[PDB]
Formats: C-alpha cells, sequence, structure tokens
C-alpha cells in the first residue's frame, strides 16, 4: 500500500556468529515470501531498501555501505568481517509507488564464551542413537565452498584438537560417525580458513538409546498378579502406577489409568482424578515414569478394579488392582 | 419460523497428543437453534472440553484442549435443535500416536509471537509451518475461528507465494486496530495427513502513542535552470523525513544513480558536457512513501 507497507515481522531464519567472521544475510522476501527472482523485481520497476534497527521494538534506519566491509551485493549484505556493533534488525523492504513490502532479518554477534571456542547461544542440535550411524556436518558456509576446492576443515571435540578412531571418516565437510557411543555426547566444533578469516560452527550432539523394538515395562502394579489396597471411607487413597518407557522417540510416554471401563473422566467431579505424569528417572532418552489415581473421598461405588495401561508403538500392557 | 439448517459442517481430522482439537458446528434458523456435541453418543460434559459459542448466537465450537488418543479418539455428533426441528451431523477425531507420524505431517516451524501495539495501528502477527503436502494457515482468536471470507475489512490474510522447497509463511494483519483485539491467538495448519496447532500467542493492545514517524517531504526541490549548451550544472536535491529516506537521480524511467550507493536526504546531481535538454527527475523513497520531484534543463 502507499501508506503502510505489508510488514512480515522478522523472518524465522537467524544469523548468529562468532565475531571476526565473514557473513552475508540476504533478502528473506524472495526465497520464502515472494515467487520473484531479485534482477526481476528490479525490471519491473520496484526498489530494493536496507533499513537497521538495534531492537525488535526500536526505531529503523537507514544504511550507508562502504563497499569494503559492509557490501551491497544483489540481493544481500556481506559483513567482511563482521564486528559486535553489527548485531540488529535488517529489514530487507521492496516497493514501488504503489506496492511495497518488507521483512526484517535478525544478526547476532558475539563472543565466544570464556575458554571455549563457540557461545552457547549460538549453536546447532543434533540427536543420535546408539549402535546406529550418524552424520554431522557443517552447516551454514555455502558461500564459502568452493566445489572445485577442498575446504580443509578442521574438527575439534570439547574445544580441544582429539584423536579420531579410524571408525569416523571425515569426508569433505562432514563427520560420520559409523556405529555411535555414549562416550560420544558432546561439543564437535567445526573450523574453516576461508580469506584469511577463520569461520566456526558448533553442534552439540545428544545421544539416546535406539528405538524400541519392545512395549513399556510394567512395574507396579504387576502384571499377571492382582494386588490388593483398601482403605476407609474417610481417608484419601491413592495408587501409584510405575512403568519403564525404552526410547520410542523424544515424546510424551502413554501412560494412563482406566476403571474397567470408563476413563476416569465422566464420573470423577473433584474426587477421582490422575496423577499428572511424574518423571522419576531417564537416561539415554529412557524414562522410568509414574502416574497415580486418587480418590479423594471414597464411596461404595468407586470400590471395584482399577487398570493401568501402558502403551508404545511395540505394544501395550495394563494390570489392575482392587481396592 | 423454520426448520435448522447447517451453514457450517465439521470435517473428520487427526491431531497429537498433547495438541487441541478444534470442531466447528454453524446452523441458522428462527428460532435461532440450540448446538449440542456427543462423544460415542454421550453428550460432552468435560473439564477437558470447552463449548464456544459464536457472538453470531448461530454456531458453536468444541475445543478439547488436550488429547489423550485411546481416550477422545472416537466419532463426535453435532445436533442442531430448533424449537420446529432438529438435525443432525457426524465426524471423526483421531487423535495420531505422539510415537508414529507420517513424514508430512504439518509442523509450526515457528508459531506466532505475543505482541503489543499501539491502538489504531496495524497488528501483525507471523506463522511458518511445513509439511510433505504443503498445508495451509488458518487462525484461532479466542477458541474461536477467525473469518475472513474476502478481504473486506480490516483483519487481511497474508499468504506466502514460495515456489517450493521453503516453509510456508501465514500471517494475520490487523488494520485499524480496534481496542477488542486483545486476547489469544493460534495459528493452524491443516493437511491432508493431519493438522497441527502452534503455540498461543497473547496480543496486547495500548496507548496511542506520538507521531515518531514523518513521511518524506523535500526540503530542497530541485531547481530549474536554464543553462546553454557550453556549460555544467550541479542541481541539488535534500529530502528529510522519520527516517530519512534514499534520494535517487531519474532521467524519465532509467535510473542513474547505482543501487549500490544510493544517498541518504541529499542526492546532488553533477552534469558535464550537457548539450540537450532533460527532464530529470529526484526521486526520494521511504518505508513509508515515494515522492518525485522534477528540474528541466534547457
Ligand atoms: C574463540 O576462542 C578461541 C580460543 O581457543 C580463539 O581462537 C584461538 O586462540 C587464538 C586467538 O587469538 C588463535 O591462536 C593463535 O595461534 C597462532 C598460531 O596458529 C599463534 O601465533 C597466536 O599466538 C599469538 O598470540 C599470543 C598471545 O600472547 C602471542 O604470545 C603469540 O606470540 C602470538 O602473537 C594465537 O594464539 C586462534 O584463533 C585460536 N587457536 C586455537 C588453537 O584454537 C578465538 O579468538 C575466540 N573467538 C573470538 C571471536 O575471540
Ligand atoms: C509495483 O509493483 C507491483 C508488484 O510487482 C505491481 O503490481 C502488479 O501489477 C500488474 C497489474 O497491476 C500485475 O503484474 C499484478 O497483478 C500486480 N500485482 C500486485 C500485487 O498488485 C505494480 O503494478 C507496480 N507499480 C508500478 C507503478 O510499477
Ligand atoms: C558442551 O557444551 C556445553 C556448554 O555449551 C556444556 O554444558 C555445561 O555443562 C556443565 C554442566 O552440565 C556446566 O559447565 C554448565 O551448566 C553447562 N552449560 C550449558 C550452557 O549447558 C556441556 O557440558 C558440554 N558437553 C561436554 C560433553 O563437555
Ligand atoms: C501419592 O503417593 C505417591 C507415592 O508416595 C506419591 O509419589 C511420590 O511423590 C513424592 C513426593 O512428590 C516423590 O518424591 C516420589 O518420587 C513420588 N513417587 C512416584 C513413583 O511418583 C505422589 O506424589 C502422591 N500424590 C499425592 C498428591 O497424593
Ligand atoms: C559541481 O560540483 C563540483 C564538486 O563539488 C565542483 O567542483 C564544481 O564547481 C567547480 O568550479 C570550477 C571553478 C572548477 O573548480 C571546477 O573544478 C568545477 O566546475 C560544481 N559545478 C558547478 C557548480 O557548476
Ligand atoms: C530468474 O533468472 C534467471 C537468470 O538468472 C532466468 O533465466 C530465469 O528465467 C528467471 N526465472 C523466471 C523468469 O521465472
Ligand atoms: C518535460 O515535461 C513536460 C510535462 O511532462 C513536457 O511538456 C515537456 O515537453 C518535457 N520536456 C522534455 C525536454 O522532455
Ligand atoms: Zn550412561
Ligand atoms: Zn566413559
Ligand atoms: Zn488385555
Amino acid at each position: 500500500s502507499a501508506d503502510g507497507c505489508t510488514d512480515w515481522s522478522i523472518d524465522i531464519k537467524k544469523y548468529q556468529v562468532l565475531v571476526g567472521e565473514p557473513v552475508r544475510i540476504k533478502c528473506a522476501l524472495f526465497y520464502g515470501y515472494i515467487r520473484t527472482n531479485y534482477s526481476l523485481a528490479q525490471s519491473a520497476g520496484l526498489s530494493l531498501m536496507w533499513y537497521k534497527s538495534s531492537g525488535p521494538g526500536d526505531f529503523e534506519e537507514p544504511i550507508a555501505f562502504d563497499g569494503s566491509r559492509m557490501s551491497k551485493e544483489e540481493d544481500s549484505i556481506w559483513f567482511r568481517p563482521t564486528l559486535l556493533q553489527d548485531s540488529g534488525l535488517y529489514a530487507c523492504v521492496i516497493r514501488n509507488s504503489t506496492y511495497c513490502m518488507k521483512v526484517s532479518i535478525s544478526l547476532t554477534v558475539g563472543e565466544n564464551d570464556t575458554g571455549l571456542c563457540y557461545n552457547s547461544k549460538m549453536k546447532y542440535f543434533e540427536k543420535a542413537e546408539l549402535s546406529k550411524s550418524k552424520e554431522i556436518s557443517c552447516r551454514d558456509i555455502e558461500d564459502f565452498l568452493l566445489p572445485t576446492r577442498e575446504p580443509e576443515i578442521l574438527w575439534y571435540k570439547e574445544c580441544r584438537t582429539k584423536t579420531w578412531r579410524p571408525s569416523i571418516v571425515f569426508k569433505r565437510d562432514t563427520l560420520l560417525i559409523r556405529e555411535v557411543r555414549e562416550d560420544d555426547i558432546g561439543n564437535y566444533t567445526c573450523e574453516l580458513k576461508y580469506g584469511g578469516f577463520v569461520v566456526r560452527r558448533t553442534t552439540e550432539l545428544t545421544v539416546t538409546a535406539p528405538l524400541t523394538d519392545k512395549p513399556p515395562k510394567l512395574l507396579y502394579p504387576m502384571e499377571s498378579k492382582l494386588t490388593i489396597q483398601e482403605t476407609q471411607l474417610g481417608d484419601s487413597a491413592n495408587l501409584t502406577c510405575r512403568a519403564f518407557f525404552g526410547y520410542s522417540g523424544d515424546v510424551s510416554p502413554l501412560i494412563y489409568w482406566m476403571k474397567g471401563e470408563k476413563f476416569i473422566e465422566d464420573l470423577d467431579e473433584n474426587r477421582v482424578w490422575e496423577s499428572d505424569i511424574r518423571i522419576l528417572k531417564e537416561h539415554l532418552g529412557e524414562q522410568e515414569v509414574s502416574i497415580s489415581l486418587i480418590v479423594d473421598s471414597v464411596e461404595e461405588g468407586d470400590l471395584g478394579n482399577y487398570s493401568c495401561y501402558v502403551e508404545n508403538g511395540n505394544g501395550r500392557r495394563h494390570a489392575s488392582v482392587l481396592l | 419460523e423454520t426448520p435448522p439448517r447447517f451453514t457450517r459442517t465439521p470435517v473428520d481430522q487427526t491431531g497429537v497428543s498433547g495438541g487441541v482439537a478444534s470442531f466447528i458446528c454453524q446452523a441458522t434458523g428462527d428460532p435461532r437453534p440450540k448446538i449440542v456435541w456427543n462423544k460415542k453418543g454421550k453428550k460432552v460434559s468435560n473439564q477437558r472440553f470447552e463449548v464456544i459459542e459464536f457472538d453470531d448466537g448461530s454456531g458453536s465450537v468444541l475445543r478439547i484442549q488436550p488429547l489423550r488418543t485411546p481416550r477422545d479418539e472416537a466419532i463426535y455428533e453435532c445436533v442442531a435443535s430448533n424449537n420446529v426441528g432438529e438435525i443432525s451431523v457426524s465426524t471423526r477425531l483421531t487423535v495420531l500416536r505422539e510415537d508414529q507420524i507420517p513424514r508430512g505431517f504439518p509442523t509450526i516451524d515457528m508459531g506466532p509471537q505475543l505482541k503489543v501495539v499501539e491502538r489504531t495501528r496495524t497488528a501483525t502477527m507471523l506463522c511458518a509451518a511445513s509439511g510433505n503436502p504443503d498445508p495451509e494457515i488458518t487462525w484461532f482468536k479466542d477458541f474461536l475461528p477467525v473469518d475472513t471470507s474476502n478481504n473486506n475489512g480490516r483483519i487481511k490474510q497474508l499468504r506466502s507465494e514460495s515456489i517450493g522447497g521453503t516453509p510456508i509463511r501465514g500471517a494475520l494483519q490487523i488494520e485499524q486496530s480496534e481496542e477488542s483485539d486483545q486476547g489469544k491467538y493460534e495459528c493452524v495448519a491443516t493437511n491432508s495427513a493431519g493438522t497441527r496447532y502452534s503455540a498461543p500467542a497473547n496480543l496486547y493492545v495500548r496507548e496511542l502513542r506520538e507521531v515518531r514517524r514523518v513521511p518524506p517531504r523535500f526540503s530542497i526541490p530541485p531547481t530549474n535552470h536554464e543553462i546553454m549548451p557550453g556549460g555544467s550544472v550541479n542541481i541539488t536535491c535534500v529530502a528529510v523525513g522519520s527516517p530519512m529516506p534514499y534520494v535517487k537521480w531519474m532521467l524519465g524511467a532509467e535510473d542513474l544513480t547505482p543501487e549500490d550507493d544510493m544517498p541518504i536526504g541529499r542526492n546532488v546531481l553533477e552534469l558535464n558536457d550537457v548539450r540537450q535538454s532533460a527532464n530529470y527527475t529526484c526521486v526520494a523513497m521511504s518505508t513509508l512513501g515515494v515522492i518525485e520531484a522534477i528540474a528541466q534543463i534547457t
């Protein structure tokens, strides 16, 4: 519109680099919001302007490029090298007399944490399973890669040079582990030299047990046996259900209670209710969890078989107690 | 007096545990019909189920705030009851196993974030989602779906126009923001495989504030000069504003100043070896507006 631009608040992609690193940020409009070449909006008579604000709510101001450190090239801005002052929001705006559209690109430049080779706030995160293969790649270095040239990338584990076992391949820009171990948890720093400036990418690897081919395990109440618990009508009654869950995906476990057939949602009122899935223990992505059913004030109709159900993709198990 | 007539019918859908599930059912009639929701043939009554009626009075929405999958994986019935007749419709609600999800299930790449906006100023919420069949973005405001049948009014919907291989972006833009727009805002990504909900985001509308931004205006417009073929001339064009505008020189429909070094506020066209009459125009553009003023050389 002529009076007001069509603001696309900020873009999903964030640029976060250590200071002293070359980086190129490009207009998100052409790459996600509208279908057009940059040089194709220019031909149609649309102009491309950049603004910069220090914060999300702060005021936007024009930019004047010098061409050497901050150069404006095509639909992108080049920082060679970045400075701490370069952080903020860079608004890409395309407009003509009647049309206007803009989006904000976030750019954060920081120092690495004390004694480390990375900034904990700016890290990639990847998951891997034991006994299986995992490939970690040095991400977001397209502009630094020549297909005819080997990047001569160095890999560090915990910011230190280590001796890598032959089971780890190290081909071009990727590290491949053929069989993952719990020993393999850690921070992987990838370091590449480009034009006299060192660029780095750091990935934190989380390791879990393999995906379970087994159903959950019912600890209490024990299946194939009927445990009895009966109480007075005046006092409260608490029934806990303990189950073990192998790694079936990082997800909330399916453990629930059932009275004969009802789901403890029909006549509950304030009287019966579930325990809210407390998580007792976990390691390598395997969780030992418990959910209790509580009858706060006992009645004659509450008495009966209560069955805990536990389920994953491999199967389910039910066991019941009696009041 | 008329029997109930369905104007909006609920559609079967597949959610995820911990997600939410919303069914819409609108009916018109005189007198206004009353809508009732039945789960497995049973009228719903639960803390987890919230029935929110439109301010139209005609229609209602059934909201399952937490999904448990075995429980509430069922067939639901919307029954519009009139003084003169009853009509009913049915739908299927599948709450998918949070462990197993199809590869192309819609996922929220980025939801809407809480926003605070001045009165009478446009507030825009963004949503980015993706799936193997590229999803469709809808919006729910305070548990009720936001309707923009067409872009008749202030609450317009913005759709990304990607060519593929990118997340899809849908935006809810509120022009001329009334006081009554604040509250919970949820972006829903709908797909043939299933539907997923974004985390809620509160919109807060607050106090009117001072006019920080002023559109661009010419401080020194370009002056006409009449130098004859021998001479050379410098023409100054200065525009100001908040923010300061970019100022470029154009001859007809050709750009004379380069796109990489476009100056801020003040541009001086230097003309040497001029010989013929020209109609040069100074264009000062900003995010607020674009203006142009012409200097003639004879
Ligand atoms: C992120 O953290 C890392 C810390 O590991 C940091 O980069 C590292 O340390 C320094 C940075 O200054 C660099 O290592 C250099 O190695 C060369 C040889 O390759 C040496 O010549 C350098 O030593 C000079 O400085 C000494 C200081 O007293 C002098 O005594 C000496 O004579 C030399 O003049 C220097 O140590 C390199 O960048 C890495 N090195 C390794 C091993 O990782 C980095 O600077 C941090 N990031 C930011 C943005 O600060
Ligand atoms: C400003 O740019 C817009 C977008 O490129 C132009 O709008 C298009 O104009 C023609 C016909 O109006 C068609 O290509 C599209 O239907 C229009 N798209 C939109 C979104 O309006 C507009 O014509 C340009 N204006 C000038 C003066 O160049
Ligand atoms: C990988 O790096 C992170 C920091 O980026 C390390 O996390 C720290 O670990 C210990 C205790 O867990 C403390 O120093 C801090 O509480 C943690 N910081 C953060 C930000 O989590 C982590 O230990 C490193 N991994 C390995 C294997 O050394
Ligand atoms: C009901 O009793 C059970 C068993 O004592 C409680 O479960 C334990 O709660 C304590 C205190 O929160 C924790 O330290 C334990 O780890 C819990 N055990 C398990 C296996 O969950 C439960 O909290 C009680 N619930 C109520 C509110 O009565
Ligand atoms: C246009 O601007 C340039 C740069 O500011 C000036 O150098 C021009 O004026 C100069 O005047 C003569 C006396 C001589 O020094 C020569 O270098 C320039 O022509 C100026 N031209 C105008 C105002 O016509
Ligand atoms: C985008 O630009 C290329 C040239 O760089 C051109 O060949 C192509 O046709 C353009 N895409 C269109 C017009 O869709
Ligand atoms: C300049 O513009 C005016 C009005 O558009 C026109 O009448 C005049 O002929 C133009 N002069 C030249 C030299 O193009
Ligand atoms: Zn261990
Ligand atoms: Zn060990
Ligand atoms: Zn059974």
